[PDB]
């Protein structure tokens, strides 16, 4: 399964590597930005209450 | 050098029969020991910091047959 | 202690910092001849028209290049040693004193006989007597026989401060669970202000040590009304 | 577009633009506070208050500019934008971690911010010594985060070293060897080499000083076992290797502009360059315990100590005077990167001799923590790692914007700030002399004269580098082009044009032995 | 293909003047201001 | 390193508007928090 | 137990396939050797192949030498070392 | 006898600047002294100069803490 | 075109993401000392995951599939790896000098004498041995499936491979059971923080080795590994090396040495 799989990633669409599968790689990928994102804006408004005192 | 029959014959004849060997002599030596009596030692058993996990006194790997509170044992 | 447009050290009372004050001032001239030599020749030798951008042989002075540092620095680290190795003798003191640098005061025991022990607070500018110093007054004053040889034992409770008297030579760490030790003397009666080097705190500047060296006679006086 | 060029980016050069930046603001961030400082021990009395939020200021301006000025831009944007240039490499080896470096960066930034907004504050000095950095006297959240900026630093650093040295060991032609490299390259190398041969010293020494904070340890409580001297010993393992990574890519970096602007083909004496260079980087290693001299430490220790400084003094002395000996017969080019070199050369020398002078013990027992070693190390910091940042700027903006600075504005920005500079820094030596201490926000009237002036100076180095921001505008408010540059055979970087392109080395250079 | 040239190696615009230098100045006005709006909030703390 | 005549060559009004921007983007929040400290001191 | 484990001479593909089946014919497409072929005459110059219209080309002329000089060479004749002045010439073909 | 003292001498023993190990190694010698003649039944204050010497060398917190956990039971030296 | 032997990446995202996961573990131990939060923690922690398991396939990806690793690649990822693993040396190395400060002066609050009054070493002569052995033992049985996968064996390599990966295993639970029923905790002074920080970290160390070993498998069962071009198997076997001669140095430190 090895050779075929190198036929499939050795293709001129100019797609990168991480979105050549198709569908599944953009949707882990798509989910992860956007988990990533939450998380970041959500430790940003946690480190800024916890800035202020009670 | 460079061989592959005679370092399977090396790992069956040393590694797991050793391993097994160890392991007999660690079961034949599986023995627990009886609680030592309690002193309130003061560079053992701090609390500075509560813990961030269940209560707060209690560690990690706290168990309660052989792992003393600062306050004694648990009953 | 300091007076207005100073640039030297404060002057010695101590024979420990008269042998530091007269290396400092060997070591100084040394990096005054130094300088004088990167700065004459830096001024030198981009104030020319004559050119030389070619080939060069790379390895043809290293030899005198590698031995006048050398030399130099040997020059420098001899005396260096030898007073490094004037501070660990053979003391035999005659008193010893115990400080302890507890949270932002400093706290004093005499008590090779008959235990003495108080605390050394600033006096705050508002309550200042006129005539004192801002930031180097204390309310009790440590008293101190002078021309002696004085160990001086040096802790403190809890966080790290250091123990300092510029005048006398005299800085060392006051560690919580270590004690360290100095020795002081002096030549000079009177007054000697010094304070804290370390980090320790949102009153670190706000600890002074305040040194009163007197008579044997007067310290034994002292001693007695203290008690 | 804009998201796949730059916040996805995958080569050297954008990678280097974005630490120039990043590293331009920190730095700005680092002048603003040490204005503040400057501006508390100005006038005697409190401007501010207590001496907590003065040494908030301090640890903030000291991390600040220690990790997020001089580090990022020097190492990864010097390194990035110019050693794939020198040595005819396409590309870094990693360009992921590369960008992953870049990236870890500015979250370590607003570690630090938010270390500095908690109401505790972590106003305990660069040194984040115990007890003061336990859970008693900084009961709070402040230096948690503090030591969680510098994890962030050290592995973003670490795995730049990991990348700057495979791919400066790798990456070469297969003809050239290590000793034909430009001179920045070895300094690169070794300054990788020293990073990633320290950095997991301080990483031990902090995690385990923050499981002293919350996991109930007594690494370095006196009441359960442990001493702070080991905090001291580790954190120094790392700090003086630390310093000497702020300073030698300044060396590599004076070292190629005075090779340039004097018109030689090459330094003087190359092998003792690389020499020197491997000979400071092996040893630095050993001379740690000169940050201790006043700890009671043995005197033989010390003895030993104060020898190793010796011994390390000689091979950068025989730097500076080969740096002397390339300015022989020379055509000297009044450019305003020479005047940053000869200022850095007359500064950095001042700075190391006062360094010598503090390396004796003898004297360091009266001159610990005095002004004495802030003049020291702000004579080789804020004047030769900053002079060597800014003559690395002036000679290679032509290559990273395209665009030529203008060099009357640029000698105006030289001449203030080294006025600046020298008249904030001197009177620093008679206030250490004198006895004033460190880490104080307010002094005796008799300091009071020279802080005067000192605090005067400051205010000359802002208009200076509020003029060096006008300089950058002015270029991009001209557009004047380069056509040519002189010496572009010896120089690869030179090569390709002003900027070079996205893809350079696609064709790799043609060097052969035989 | 990314843009080759002159001032196109950089992630800003550069083909005006004048918001090129108010983008200067708000960015490292910005710098410059942050430590003060921080030692303004732990002054009006306590 | 040569120099191109300037494409866009600013004259000097504009260069003084630039530094006088700088000076005023640059001193006014900084000026501004450090012309009342002791109003942030619950005055 | 047999084999099972692949050898790279099939499994292997792009770029590596490339390199390894030209360089088991002496051939280094992919510059991963010094090159060959050295005298610096005129009539019998250092060739150096491309793809392109212009390669830079380093010169160590000398042994024990520290700073390579670098400079473009373009097609048509030869040009010299800007220092010794060893001939290059550039015959663009290769792939 | 050995007294009229008036201080604590140097010790050749430990003479760096670190002096922890001289007053620890003193009160524990002083508590010896005391178990090893009060065993023997004779005059236990014979080493009383050994008391003298912590009175002079590691400070009065440290000595009342070892004065406390002594007479709880809780002292990590071997007396 | 490319005429240089080097790799050249196309745009990517996870330094971005793994770098804004690192920013989530920092913040979330902050929150969870401090506040006693574990949600954003355990996001940092599902990121780092995410972040790392799709830069290895990518990776894998370029390395198998399209053929960019040249031996100039290669060599360059051992470069790599040797500098990462020479971090980790003086890692532990800061530790250990933590502890042989610690314990070569035994201070006065303890008693002077090393192991403090009030606890209870473990003796190196019970079980520790067996998983001493237990590391030698995955050692010898590695070192037998690199040897296998030089000369061209399968079977035998799935054999190793899983006898190797199933004594970690056995290692890394040996070690937490025996951590269970330890008759000293964290806040036992300076021996118990010396000792549980430096065989918890060679404990987070040896689970990571385990589960490259693991990824290894799963690798090599899909043919990825040819005959010499194996680079993550050369890869375990330098990392478990490394892990059980750090192993080493702590079983003749820590437990041999003092107890
Ligand atoms: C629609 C609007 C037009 C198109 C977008 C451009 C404007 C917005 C932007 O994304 O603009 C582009 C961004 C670029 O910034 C970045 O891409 C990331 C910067 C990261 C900074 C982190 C700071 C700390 C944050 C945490 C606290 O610029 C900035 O936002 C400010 C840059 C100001 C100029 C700086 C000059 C520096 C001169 C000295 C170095 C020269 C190096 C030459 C080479
Ligand atoms: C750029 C960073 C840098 C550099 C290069 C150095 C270089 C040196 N540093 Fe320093 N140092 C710091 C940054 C740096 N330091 C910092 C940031 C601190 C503060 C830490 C703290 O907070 O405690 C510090 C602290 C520091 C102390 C602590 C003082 C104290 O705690 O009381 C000491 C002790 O002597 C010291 C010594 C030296 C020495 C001996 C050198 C030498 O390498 C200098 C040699 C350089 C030269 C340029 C001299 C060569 C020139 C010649 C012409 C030859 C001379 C030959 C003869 C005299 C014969 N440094
Ligand atoms: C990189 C290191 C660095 C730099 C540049 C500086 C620069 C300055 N430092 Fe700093 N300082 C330290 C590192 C540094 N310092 C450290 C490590 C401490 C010890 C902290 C402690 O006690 O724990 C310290 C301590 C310190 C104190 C001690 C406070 C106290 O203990 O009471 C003081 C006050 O006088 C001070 C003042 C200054 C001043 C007035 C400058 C001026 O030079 C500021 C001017 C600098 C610049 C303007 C930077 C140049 C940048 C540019 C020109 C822009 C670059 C951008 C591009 C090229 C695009 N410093
Ligand atoms: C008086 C006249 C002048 C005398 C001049 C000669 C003085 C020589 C002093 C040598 C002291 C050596 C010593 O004990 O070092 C301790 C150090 C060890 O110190 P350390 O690292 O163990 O210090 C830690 C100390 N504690 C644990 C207490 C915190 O030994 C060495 O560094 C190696 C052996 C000695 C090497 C001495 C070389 C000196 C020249 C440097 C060349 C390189
Ligand atoms: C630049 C040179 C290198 C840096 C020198 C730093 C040390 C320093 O400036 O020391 C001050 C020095 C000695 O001071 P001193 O002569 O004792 O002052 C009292 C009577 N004039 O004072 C002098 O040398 C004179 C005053 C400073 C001259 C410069
Ligand atoms: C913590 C962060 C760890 C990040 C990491 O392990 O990255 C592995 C890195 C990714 O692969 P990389 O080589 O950068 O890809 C570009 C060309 N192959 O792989 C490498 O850079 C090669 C191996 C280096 C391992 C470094 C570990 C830290
Ligand atoms: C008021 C500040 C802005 C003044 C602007 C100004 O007068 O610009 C004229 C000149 C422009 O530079 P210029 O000398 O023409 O060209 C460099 C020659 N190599 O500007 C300068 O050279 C700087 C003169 C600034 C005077 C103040
Ligand atoms: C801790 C951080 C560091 C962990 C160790 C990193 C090791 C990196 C090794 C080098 C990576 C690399 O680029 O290797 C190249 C290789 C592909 O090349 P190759 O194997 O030669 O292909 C054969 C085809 N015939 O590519 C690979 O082998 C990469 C794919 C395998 C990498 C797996 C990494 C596993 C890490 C386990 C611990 C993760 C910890 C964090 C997440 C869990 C937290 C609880
Ligand atoms: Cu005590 Cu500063
Ligand atoms: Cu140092
Ligand atoms: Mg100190
Ligand atoms: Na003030
Ligand atoms: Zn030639």
């Amino acid at each position: 399964k090895v050779p075929e799989l190198q036929k499939f990633f050795q293709k001129a669409d100019g797609v990168p590597i991480h979105l050549k599968r198709g569908l599944p790689d953009q949707m882990l990928y798509r989910t992860t930005m956007a988990l990533t994102l939450g998380g970041t804006i959500y430790c940003l408004i946690a480190l800024y209450m916890a800035s202020q005192p009670r | 050098g460079a061989g592959a029959n005679t370092w399977r014959l090396l790992t069956f004849v040393l590694a797991l029969p050793g391993v097994a060997l160890c392991s007999l002599n660690c079961w034949m030596h599986a023995g627990h020991h009886e609680r030592p009596e309690f002193i309130p030692y003061h560079h053992l058993r701090i609390r500075t910091k509560p813990f961030a996990w269940g209560d707060g006194n209690h560690t990690l790997f706290h168990n309660p047959h052989v792992n003393p509170l600062p306050t004694g044992y648990e009953h | 202690m300091a007076y207005p447009f100073q640039l030297g050290l404060q002057d010695a009372t101590s024979p420990i910092m008269e042998e530091l004050m007269n290396f400092h001032d060997h070591t100084l001239m040394i990096v005054f001849l130094i300088s004088s030599l990167v700065l004459y020749i830096i001024s030198l030798m981009l104030t020319t028209k004559l050119t030389h951008t070619s080939t060069m042989d790379a390895q043809e002075v290293e030899t005198i290049w590698t031995i006048l540092p050398a030399v130099i620095l040997i020059m420098i680290a001899l005396p260096s040693l030898r007073i490094l190795y004037m501070m660990d003798e053979i003391n035999n003191p005659v008193l010893t004193v115990k400080t302890m640098g507890h949270q932002w005061y400093w706290s004093y025991e005499y008590t090779d006989y008959e235990d003495l022990c108080f605390d050394s607070y600033m006096i705050p500018t508002n309550d200042l007597k006129p005539g004192e110093l801002r930031l180097l007054e204390v309310d009790n004053r440590v008293v101190l026989p002078m021309e002696l040889p004085i160990r001086m034992l040096i802790s403190s409770e809890d966080v790290l401060h250091s123990w300092a008297v510029p005048s006398l030579g005299l800085k060392t760490d006051a560690i919580p669970g270590r004690l360290n030790q100095a020795t002081v003397t002096s030549n000079r009666p009177g007054l000697f202000y010094g304070q804290c080097s370390e980090i320790c705190g949102s009153n670190h500047s706000f600890m002074p040590i305040v040194l009163e060296m007197v008579p044997l006679k007067y310290f034994e006086n002292w001693s007695a009304s203290m008690i | 577009m804009f998201i796949n060029r730059w916040l996805f980016s995958t080569n050297h050069k954008d990678i280097g633009t974005l630490y120039l930046l990043f590293g331009a603001w920190a730095g700005m961030v680092g002048t603003a506070l040490s204005i503040l400082i400057r501006a508390e021990l100005g006038q005697p009395g409190a401007l501010l208050g207590d001496d907590q939020i003065y040494n908030v200021i301090v640890t903030a301006h000291a991390f600040v500019m220690i990790f997020f000025m001089v580090m990022p831009m020097m190492i990864g944007g010097f390194g990035n934008w110019l050693v794939p240039l020198m040595i005819g490499a396409p590309d870094m080896a990693f360009p992921r971690m590369n960008n992953m470096s870049f990236w870890l960066l500015p979250p370590s930034f607003l570690l630090l911010l938010a270390s500095s907004m908690v109401e505790a504050g972590a106003g305990t000095g660069w040194t984040v010594y115990p007890p003061l950095a336990g859970n008693l006297a900084h009961a709070g959240a402040s230096v948690d985060l503090t030591i969680f900026s510098l994890h962030l630093a050290g592995v973003s650093s670490i795995l730049g070293a990991i990348n700057f040295i495979t791919t400066i060991i790798n990456m070469k032609p297969p003809a050239m060897t290590q000793y034909q490299t430009p001179l920045f390259v070895w300094s690169v190398l070794i300054t990788a080499v020293l990073l990633l041969l320290s950095l997991p010293v301080l990483a031990a020494g902090i995690t385990m000083l923050l499981t002293d904070r919350n996991l109930n340890t007594t690494f370095f409580d006196p009441a359960g076992g442990g001493d702070p001297i080991l905090y001291q010993h580790l954190f120094w393992f790392f700090g003086h290797p630390e310093v000497y990574i702020l300073i030698l890519p300044g060396f590599g970096i004076i070292s190629h502009v005075v090779t340039y602007y004097s018109g030689k083909k090459e330094p003087f004496g190359y092998m003792g360059m690389v020499w020197a260079m491997m000979s400071i980087g092996f040893l630095g290693f050993i001379v740690w315990a000169h940050h201790m001299f006043t700890v009671g430490l043995d005197v033989d220790t010390r003895a030993y100590f104060t020898s190793a400084t010796m011994i390390i003094a000689i091979p950068t002395g025989v730097k500076v005077f080969s740096w002397l000996a390339t300015l022989h017969g020379g055509n000297i080019k009044w450019s305003p990167a020479m005047l940053w070199a000869l200022g850095f050369i007359f500064l950095f020398t001042v700075g190391g001799l006062t360094g010598i002078v503090l390396s004796n013990s003898s004297l360091d027992i009266v001159l610990h923590d005095t002004y004495y070693v802030v003049a020291h190390f702000h004579y080789v910091l804020s004047m030769g790692a900053v002079f060597a940042i800014m003559a690395g700027f002036v000679h290679w903006f032509p290559l990273f914007s395209g665009f030529t600075l203008d060099d009357t504005w640029a000698k105006a920005h030289f001449a203030i700030m080294f006025v600046g500079v020298n008249m904030t820094f001197f009177p620093q030596h008679f206030l250490g002399l004198s006895g004033m201490p460190r880490r104080y926000s307010d002094y005796p009237d008799a300091y009071t004269t020279w802080n005067t002036v000192s605090s005067m100076g400051s205010f000359i180095s802002l208009t200076a580098v509020l003029i060096m921001i006008f300089m950058i505008w002015e270029a991009f408010a001209s557009k004047r082009e380069v056509m040519s540059v002189s010496y572009a055979s010896t120089n690869l970087e030179w090569l390709h044009g002003c900027p070079p392109p996205y893809h350079t080395f696609e064709e790799p250079t043609y060097v052969k032995v035989k | 293909h990314y843009e080759e040239g002159p001032g196109k190696n950089l992630p800003f615009s550069v083909e005006n003047k004048w918001r090129l230098l108010a983008m200067m100045t708000v960015y490292f006005g910005s710098g410059f201001a942050a430590p003060f709006f921080i030692v303004r909030h732990q002054l009006l703390k306590k | 390193v040569s120099a191109k005549p300037a494409k866009t060559p600013t004259s000097a009004v504009e260069q003084a508007v630039g530094i006088s921007a700088i000076v005023v983007g640059f001193m006014v929040p900084a000026g501004w928090v450090l012309a009342h400290l002791e109003s942030y001191k619950k005055s | 137990s047999g084999g099972g484990v692949p050898t790279d001479e099939e499994q292997a593909t792009g770029l590596e396939r490339e390199i390894m089946i030209a360089a088991q014919k002496g051939l280094d497409p992919y510059n991963m050797l010094p090159p060959k072929a050295a005298s610096g005459t005129k009539e019998d110059p250092n060739l150096v192949p491309s793809i392109s219209n212009k390669r830079i080309v380093g010169c160590i002329c000398e042994e024990d030498n520290c700073t390579v000089i670098w400079f473009w060479l373009h097609k048509g004749e030869s040009q010299r070392c800007p220092n010794c002045g060893t001939h290059y010439k550039l015959v663009p073909h290769q792939m | 006898k050995i007294k009229n003292y008036k201080t604590a001498p140097f010790d050749s023993r430990f003479p760096n600047q670190n002096q922890t190990k001289n007053c620890w190694q003193n009160y524990l010698d002083f508590h010896r002294c005391e178990k090893a003649m009060t065993a023997k039944g004779g005059d236990v204050s014979v080493c009383e100069w050994y008391r003298r010497v912590y009175k002079s060398l590691c400070p009065v917190s440290w000595v009342s803490a070892w004065d406390d956990r002594i007479a709880e039971g809780t002292f990590p030296g071997k007396i | 075109h490319q005429t240089h032997a080097y790799h050249m990446v196309n745009p990517s995202p996870w330094p971005l993401t793994g770098a804004f996961s690192a920013l989530l573990l920092t913040s979330g131990l902050v929150m969870w000392f401090h506040y006693n939060s574990i949600t954003l923690l355990t996001l940092g922690l599902l990121t780092n995951i995410l972040t790392m398991y799709q830069w290895w396939r990518d990776v894998i990806r370029e390395g198998t599939y399209q053929g960019h690793h040249t031996p100039i690649v290669q060599k360059g990822l051992r470069y790599g790896m040797i500098l990462f693993i020479v971090s980790e040396v003086f890692f532990f190395a800061g530790f250990f000098w933590a502890f042989y400060h610690s314990s070569l002066v035994p201070t006065h609050d303890l008693g002077g004498c090393w192991p403090p009054t009030g606890i209870s070493p473990l003796n190196p002569l019970e079980v520790p041995l067996l998983n001493t052995s237990v590391l030698l033992a995955s050692g010898v049985s590695i070192t037998w499936a690199h040897h296998s996968l030089m000369e061209g064996k399968r079977n035998h390599m799935n054999q190793a491979l899983l006898i190797t990966i199933m004594l970690g295993l056995y290692f890394t639970i040996l070690q937490a059971s025996e951590y269970f029923e330890t008759s000293f905790s964290i806040s036992d002074g300076i021996y118990g923080s010396t000792f549980f920080m430096a065989t918890g970290f060679h404990g987070l160390h040896v689970i990571i080795g385990s589960t490259f070993l693991i990824v290894c498998l799963l690798r090599q069962l899909k043919f990825h590994f040819t005959s010499k071009h194996h680079f993550g198997f050369e890869a375990a076997a330098w990392y478990w090396h490394f892990v059980d001669v750090v192993w080493l140095f702590l079983y003749v430190s820590i437990y041999w040495w003092g107890s």
